[PDB]
């Protein structure tokens, strides 16, 4: 929100950019490493068991 | 006293269906987070003699 | 503020503090030196 940037000593700008991004790849690092079928790729583990 | 700041842990994304391509769900979910600090002191320690 | 999605720990990352410092009104000191002084060198 606009009355937060103002509200605060610091910028708080970066450090959404940064959990947006990490947040992707640690989604994506898990959805692969166990990830179900619905609607996500299916995981190692989850293909394993279903071999 | 002497206080820094702790960055906080990580979030995660969210996968869309495809039929709900066209509705407002195509964004997904949020991520959100806040800090934390810490804290230092100090003790005293002294002795004495006499000549 | 914790509105936004990211917040900050506490109001102490919220302030300034000022070191101004500042007083109110006085009373103002009249009676003790309008009367002439008389120095001593003994009891």
């Amino acid at each position: 929100t606009d009355e937060t940037e103002e509200d605060a000593i610091f910028s708080l700008l970066p450090l959404l950019r940064k959990r947006l991004i990490e947040a992707h790849a640690v989604s994506i690092e898990e959805a692969f490493m166990t990830g179900d079928g619905s609607g996500k790729p299916k995981g190692l583990l989850t293909l394993a068991s279903e071999d | 006293i002497l206080t820094m700041l702790v960055e906080p842990d990580a979030g995660r994304a969210t996968w869309v269906a495809a039929s709900a391509y066209g509705s407002d769900n195509t964004t997904g979910s949020e991520v959100t987070g806040a800090l934390t600090e810490i804290h230092f002191s100090t003790y005293k320690l002294a002795a004495k003699s006499f000549i | 503020n914790q509105s936004s999605s990211v917040e900050v720990s506490s109001e102490s990352y919220e302030t300034i503090f000022s070191q101004r410092i500042i007083r109110d009104l006085q009373k103002e000191l009249v009676v003790g030196a309008l009367f002439e002084e008389l120095p001593m060198s003994s009891k």
